[PDB]
């Protein structure tokens, strides 16, 4: 028969837009950014099933802003908890912008 | 330069002989322990070596090796007789299940003679001897002669191994499957072989 | 009961990694990043630490996955940096003994792209000390200093109960790894090393491996001595007599 | 002599067949595209089956060849094997070596890999007759077969309370679809076997640990920034 | 059996280590009188082989 | 000058496709679907239609790429069903001429898994004719048949 | 090649241009963007394949699903569109 | 070669190895002049041999 | 060191076998073709690696031989791995006549181009016509049908010699052809002014020629 | 090599007092003439001339 069609959802693009707008301030003020605190504060704004995607996208946006000078110290970072049910994150603080 | 393993392979003492045989069209089965092992070990390079001649080195799914020429073959080609294929198809049929209990792998010329005579159509038989022939003793004799001849040809091909004595009794190798029919899911080999024979 | 686990992977002074440690998952670890980020480099580090044999090690590109040897370059040299480099694994046995195994890597100077490799193993390390700390000195500069094997041996021997073993041949290294349950088979000889590497690299690139398929019985069936040695002993009297006659 | 050798060979063959049959069951109902199962097909070659039967029951017909002290046992085995299937040729190799080959049980077995594809029955696994993902999945299956066999082999040389580690790789994992990855995760989890997979971000498996990589230039040198996530699910 | 349990088992079974397992031990009773060619002390055990 | 373009690709009686027509795009056309869906098969049909040289055609897996193998089987036969098969391309010439190139494929009965190829070309076909309908006959209640 | 044939060809004909790429999933977003701009600047047609829809906002896309059905196989094709 | 290399993607081993043959076109003007010289050099070969 | 060509084969021999000319040449050589000076490519190739080829073919129990006239050919031994065959007496008659034609300065002005009729005329001028006719037919007595049959047999045998590389037809005309130096092998029984019997014995001992 | 072959004795003997070009070198390329190390075969490559 004749060909049917199906459409995509843009929810994740919208999510990226909110996160990038919310995060732009850190660069502009060159404020030190800690992934642990930011993830813990930002996951509280969405329900549990969506946390994983939010974490991924937030990390994608955050890593573009500068580097963490501690990485050259030879000292590994710890696994910080960011919500209940037991999710963890590992990252040094971002200092060099 | 030349690949190291290819140079090793063709440096081996067994290569000249096998080369000679191969070029003749001989099929290498699992019976020839050393030759078969040699081909198994160096196939990846021998295939490339013979591709330079526009000739293909094929390993049949049953396990035997042989060469197939392309149209552009560098090796002079030759072709089998109708009678040849007839006989071949016959031998493929005789590679049966009751064969094991009937002959323990060792046949005689008469088995093939009589099978040939019984299973084939008269017309094609005539075509094989001469179209003017008609059910005559002499005709039968000549047919016998031709049978022997073609059988020998086949032995050169490696299809059939004569038992080492002057009498004409032999055993059939797996490589005879090259004559065989196409196999489809669940089809009985006897039926399909007979269907082509007809 | 309680199968052992790989706990972490550490890189020091590799191309793009001055000092990095990955904490491996109990079931699945996923590496993710754009093209050229360095994922395949980390797996190269893992396997080279596992099988430190320069005759087998060949990191061909994923495209052209199945071709011949081709070039004389094995693709490893370019992943190192000038100076001294390390790759180490951290393992926990069923006994819950912490063992650290690794190799030291260095670019051999010359026209050609060659590498020098030396295995080593450490046992009894406290749970409080990480590999990156062992292998670097926190000098006043912005960036630490990677310390060679001499400094490392001196530093480790000072510890109480810690043993540092440095191997001269790959065979000894694999023997120790097997005795501690880090690998499933003790690599008697170079042929065993080749088959083990075949397994690993076939898994790495993926697909029905040609070599595994050819020699299926050689891989899946153990060899049994019982059927044989009886007849070697019974045959002995004749063998000696024949040799004497010759 | 004679029968007892046949019995030890038969028992060894039987034990190998049974162990393979046990390994075989763990791979039932694995979904990889249109492939729905994998097997290791084990069979006995005829030319050796008849030899084993003859050695079992017709020994009085050949005892001359066995008790002749001018030749050893392995030579006797080689000569008997040539007496059967006379068309076999020998490549100018010592009969001693052919004898020792007959003494090795593995030589009696024929091995294949088969897959239960789609509407069809069991087919021999040929790379050219499969899609890409099906090929990758079949490869993983055979690899876990090898690992299990090797662990069973070595345990008689290992401590009673030692269980070796098991780990495998997969590069360019984006080539597999979600259903195939679910199947692969199920297999490895049931086999207590660790995995490390690389993908250019196209796949986001919820279970396990994830590492984000980004390569940068810093003080005119290449540097890799790394971030990690875990615990979801 | 592994090397760790080997000494234990060898001590446990003692002289009977090299006996034969036979699940009935009454089927041998008729055969037994014929045993003139055997080790001076033969051990038999009953159980599922 | 206006460069020529490929309009569409048509498959008849392939493995999994009875009669399907893909309409190509001016710049990029993407095929998606789980493993074993049939994407590589579509690629193979196109290429086949392009270069019918049977000597050349060799469809290896994506794995084992670049290995000169000489495999026993080129991998084309299995992608065809019994009976007659087609593969055709519709092209708009720089001259704004509609031309239909293609091949007739058919399995060869016999133990060897061989294939037969017969190229063909059509010129001047009216713009209203679709290849899918041109290559089939409507027999029965919407149960069309393919024609040699 | 096109340049070479300039003389033999008729003045008025510019040959068709088309290439393939299987397992496009091996490329990341930036790489595919580069590839698309290259091919469009050269009036080059492309046909690419991937298990997942890697190009949602460019060109046309088809989705293939295989169904086992009455002891044979059948492929169902449906199109996809950038926005809904 | 061209098509197949595009299909499987990547640096095709065969293409790069013979890049001259693939990229550089042939010239008939070169040939026409070279014809003469061709004859001469053939003759010289003859003599040499 | 290990995995090094020299372990298994001389470098020059491997270099020769890897050449693009080898398969053609090999195929031909095995088929019995003689190689002269005119086919430069082949000849030059032969010259460059002579000893390697000789050594190679030796494996087969066959001699790669170089006649004084500069042409190469294959001579199998009694233990040869490759079959050996003999030419017919009519082939010899045409061979010795082609040899005399090559030498003849009287016809050198033709620049090597000869016609089947000229060959036939020379042959009948020298050999016993009516006695030679016996090979065509036992009853031949000079009838034109039999004379045409003889001419056709000649045409045929000549075509066979062409395949052996002993004569080359013109690109567009088949009634005319050119000779090559390979024909001098037909003079092997007389190139030395000695006792014919001893020469013949020497030749059969060397494997060059068989009686009938 | 093109300069060597192009420029001839009588006029360019005054040019030939340079260390790089001489007549004999054309025959020296006879060594290169016999066999260059070509690898893949199509059409017909043969020699330096
Ligand atoms: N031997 C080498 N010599 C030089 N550069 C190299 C070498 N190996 C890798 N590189 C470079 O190192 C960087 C990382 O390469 P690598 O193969 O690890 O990438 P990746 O993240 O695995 O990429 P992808 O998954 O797309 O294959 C790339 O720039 C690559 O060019
Ligand atoms: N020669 C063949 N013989 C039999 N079945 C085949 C053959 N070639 C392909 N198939 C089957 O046809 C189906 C389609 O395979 P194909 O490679 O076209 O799929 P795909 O969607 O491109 O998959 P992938 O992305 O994993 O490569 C699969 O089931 C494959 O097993
Ligand atoms: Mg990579
Ligand atoms: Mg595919």
């Amino acid at each position: 028969l004749e060909l049917e069609y199906e459409e995509f959802s843009e929810i994740n693009d919208q999510l990226a837009a909110m996160i990038e707008k919310a995060l732009l301030v850190y660069q502009q003020e060159q404020r030190p950014l800690d992934l642990g605190a930011v993830l813990r504060d930002y996951l509280a704004q969405h329900p549990l099933p969506r946390h994983f995607d939010v974490a991924r996208i937030l990390v994608d946006q955050a890593v573009r802003l500068g580097v963490a000078e501690a990485d050259f110290s030879g000292l590994p970072a710890e696994w910080l908890a960011i919500n209940d049910y037991g999710a963890k994150v590992q990252a040094h603080v971002i200092d060099t912008y | 330069f030349m690949p190291v393993k290819l140079a090793q392979a063709l440096a081996n003492s067994l290569f000249p002989e096998l080369d000679s045989q191969l070029r003749a069209g001989r099929h290498i089965g699992i019976d020839d322990l050393d030759n078969h092992a040699f081909l198994m070990d160096f196939q990846e390079q021998l295939e490339e070596f013979y591709a330079r001649y526009n000739v293909e080195l094929i390993r049949a799914p049953e396990g035997f090796f042989y060469l197939r020429p392309r149209s552009t073959t560098l090796i002079p080609r030759s072709v089998l007789s109708e009678l040849d294929m007839m006989v071949g198809k016959i031998l493929c049929y005789l590679y049966l299940s009751p064969e094991r209990l009937a002959n323990q792998g060792i046949f005689t010329s008469q088995e093939l003679y009589e099978e040939l005579i019984s299973l084939a159509d008269e017309g094609k038989l005539m075509k094989f001897v001469n179209q003017r022939s008609s059910g005559s003793d002499l005709d039968k004799q000549k047919l016998q002669e031709k049978v022997r001849t073609t059988l020998n040809r086949l032995r050169r091909l490696g299809m059939v191994y004569f038992l080492p004595n002057n009498n004409n009794k032999f055993t059939i190798t797996e490589a005879v499957f090259r004559f065989g029919a196409d196999v489809r899911s669940g089809d009985d080999p006897r039926e399909i072989q007979l269907r082509m024979i007809r | 009961i309680e199968r052992g686990k790989f706990r972490s992977l550490t890189l020091v002074n590799w191309n793009g990694f001055f000092a990095r440690t990955f904490d491996l998952d109990e079931l699945v670890t996923t590496l993710s990043g754009g093209n050229g980020a360095g994922k395949s480099t980390t797996m190269a580090a893992f396997v080279t630490a596992l099988i430190p044999d320069l005759t087998l090690l060949h990191f061909r590109n994923t495209t052209e996955a199945g071709a011949t040897s081709g070039s004389r370059d094995k693709g490893l040299h370019g992943k190192l940096r000038a100076g001294v480099c390390y790759s180490t694994l951290d393992v926990i046995n069923s006994r819950h003994q912490r063992v650290v195994v690794g190799v030291r890597l260095q670019q051999v100077a010359g026209r050609d792209r060659k590498v020098d490799i030396k295995p080593f193993m450490i046992q009894g390390l406290p749970t409080a000390i990480q590999p990156t700390q062992l292998l670097t000195e926190n000098v006043g500069e912005r960036q630490a200093r990677v310390l060679p094997l001499n400094e490392l041996k001196d530093r480790l021997d000072e510890m109480e109960g810690v043993q540092f073993k440095q191997f001269n041949s790959i065979t000894d290294y694999h023997a120790q790894m097997f005795d501690l349950g880090v690998i499933p088979k003790r690599l008697r000889s170079a042929s065993d090393r080749s088959k083990f590497y075949r397994l690993i690299e076939a898994s790495l690139y993926g697909g029905i491996s040609s070599a595994i398929t050819r020699s299926l019985r050689d891989y899946l069936l153990p060899e049994n001595s019982g059927v044989r040695k009886a007849f070697q002993d019974m045959e002995a009297a004749l063998r000696e007599n024949r040799i004497t006659l010759e | 002599s004679s029968k007892s050798v046949a019995n030890i060979i038969r028992k060894t063959i039987q034990r190998e067949q049974n162990r393979i049959r046990m390994l075989n069951q763990g791979l039932q109902a694995v979904s990889f595209g249109q492939v729905r199962g994998v097997r290791l097909n084990v069979n006995v070659r005829e030319s050796h089956a008849i030899l084993l039967d003859v050695l079992s029951e017709q020994q009085e017909q050949h005892q001359d060849l066995f008790n002749s002290q001018r030749l050893t046992f392995s030579e006797a085995m080689a000569k008997l094997y040539q007496r059967l299937n006379p068309q076999v040729d020998m490549g100018q190799r010592l009969p001693q070596t052919i004898g020792e080959e007959l003494l090795d049980y593995r030589n009696y077995l024929e091995l294949d890999v088969e897959v239960n594809r789609g509407s069809d029955g069991w087919l021999k696994a040929e790379s050219g007759a499969l899609s890409t993902g099906e090929a990758i999945g079949t490869g993983m299956s055979i690899l876990v077969m090898v690992v299990q066999s090797w662990e069973e082999e070595s345990r008689r040389l290992r401590g009673k309370d030692i269980s070796p580690c098991r780990l495998l790789f997969l590069d360019e994992a984006a080539r597999l679809d979600a259903k195939s990855i679910a199947t692969l995760f199920e297999l490895c989890e049931r086999l207590q076997m660790q995995l490390i997979i690389a993908a250019p971000e196209n796949i986001s498996p919820e279970k396990g640990t994830t590492y984000k990589l980004v390569r940068k230039v810093f003080k005119n040198h290449e540097h890799v920034h790394v971030v990690g996530l875990r615990g979801f699910g | 059996i592994t090397i760790d349990d080997a000494p234990y088992f060898s001590a446990l079974y003692g002289p009977a280590r090299h006996g034969i397992v036979v699940p009935d031990l009454s089927l041998v009773r008729p055969h037994l009188e014929t045993l003139e060619d055997c080790p001076e002390d033969l051990y038999l055990i009953e159980g599922d082989p």
